């Protein structure tokens, strides 16, 4: 398996209109943004519990039920932020976590905002994951939550298959985030895009990677995009 | 983060 994850280009979101400028808006973007929760959650910090207590149950299935278990070594949180997954989701259920972010005041206040806990993390990498290759054979679950639409179609893909080679047997990805009504939508405050559940199944399946799961998360608010969770490997 | 429908 090419250690890059390269695959043949396929289809892309021509919303991007130039690939450079969508990575630096939002490196630029995110490094004035408050190393907090709200600052995470872009005012969203209400439904912080909600959206853990969702993400527990979906990854505990895989943790404690049927005969190949996911195992609890070892997990990486990509685009961790300050941790806040870190902190309440994967600390609880993993000896170990590694984070990556693009992000260098947000991996420097992790460690604050981690507290006790936060010596469990073992590695703190400062990347973006368009450029990021995960050790192999290293993880029991990569954590990619709300920060898919940061990355180009093509490097999504990539991405995928660099994280393919990274799991443990059993190991499973995690994929969580915004999906948008149709096609393929661009914040151009953050310099994201939302694209639609056809089209990210597309991606992963196109990538070569097998979808396990697929959620819808419940009981957000009316007002913001719809919230799945993709396990796959 | 999630966000507003726009």
């Amino acid at each position: 398996h090419h250690s890059s994850g390269l695959v043949p280009r396929g289809s892309t979101s021509e919303v991007i209109e130039d690939e450079k400028q969508f990575y630096s808006k939002a490196k630029t973007y995110w490094k004035q943004i408050p190393p907090t929760v709200d600052g995470m959650l872009g005012g969203y910090g209400h439904i912080s519990s909600i959206d853990i207590n969702s993400s527990r149950k979906f990854l505990q299935r895989f943790l404690r039920e049927g005969p190949n278990k996911t195992g609890t070594s070892c997990a990486l949180d990509c685009g961790a932020g300050i941790g806040r997954i870190t902190k309440r989701l994967l600390l609880p259920l993993f000896r170990e976590v590694d984070m990556v972010d693009i992000t260098e005041d947000f991996l420097v206040q992790a460690k604050t905002y981690l507290g006790e806990e936060g010596k469990r993390v073992r590695n703190y990498f400062c990347c973006g994951l368009q450029d990021f290759t995960p050790e192999p054979d290293s993880y029991d679950v990569i954590w990619i939550q709300w920060v898919i639409g940061h990355l180009t179609d093509q490097h999504l893909a990539e991405f995928l298959r660099r994280c393919k080679g990274s799991l443990r047997p059993n190991g499973i990805i995690v994929i969580k985030d915004n999906m948008a009504q149709e096609g393929v939508i661009l914040d151009d405050v953050d310099s994201s895009v939302c694209r639609d559940l056809d089209v990210v199944r597309r991606i992963i399946c196109s990538a070569g990677l097998s979808l396990l799961a697929e959620e819808r998360q419940e009981n957000l608010p009316d007002e913001i995009y719809h919230v799945y969770s993709f396990a796959l490997r | 983060p999630p966000k507003r429908i726009a």
